[PDB]
């Protein structure tokens, strides 16, 4: 489906935490 | 050993801090395998057994041990030597394209 | 505020650095989640980099291959600059190519 309908379906009881949010060896950000 | 688009691999999660504990992580390879092998980075999306409902979940499909969702947004460049990447498994052509098609909506 | 697709950002590092959002104006709002390529000033002519355009105080490289999803939040995502839309078209080019 589109953006907007995938965005549609977020919600505060839906999202997930940032997996793998470290920095690693060459990683820049 | 290099990383291939479809496989399942498992990522060393490294943080020198806050609550999440270290280890390794799931995750599937959506780069193109001489990406991976020239640049020694590889696009991944982590892979989870958190399942939700959220719109950017996706199945894993066609694995022989491996369960739970694709986070499609969550998509990241890693370096695969730095964090030891082991293929542990891989998922079916239409979940890569399930993933990337995710993406690329993201991105346009 | 919110990250904006041709916004360059800067954010917080680890062990502040300038980034392109090729990411969708609501991705970046709804979910919290910005995707981002670095910019770099060092020129090594990977055929991986697209260079800067169209912008204000910014130069270098955009790193395509180095493109990640992050918290902008967490990090604290400033707008600093913004690129030409073809840039934009180029990097996201570069990514599709890729992925696919």
């Amino acid at each position: 489906p589109t953006l907007e309908e995938l965005l549609g379906q977020c919600t505060a009881e839906n999202r997930h935490h940032e997996y793998l949010c470290d920095s690693q060896g060459k990683e820049m950000l | 050993y290099c990383p291939a688009r479809g496989d399942v691999i498992l990522l060393d999660f490294n943080p020198q801090s806050g609550h999440e504990q270290a280890g390794k992580r799931p995750a599937l390879v959506v780069s193109d395998d001489l990406f991976n092998q020239v640049t020694g980075f590889a696009v991944v999306c982590p892979i989870t057994n958190q399942i939700k409902g959220y719109p950017f979940e996706v199945p894993v499909d066609g694995t022989t041990k491996t369960t739970g969702v694709i986070l499609a947004d969550q998509v990241k460049s890693l370096d695969w030597k730095a964090r030891a990447a082991r293929t542990v498994d891989s998922v079916s052509g239409e979940t890569v394209t399930t993933v990337v098609d995710m993406v690329s909506k993201i991105i346009k």
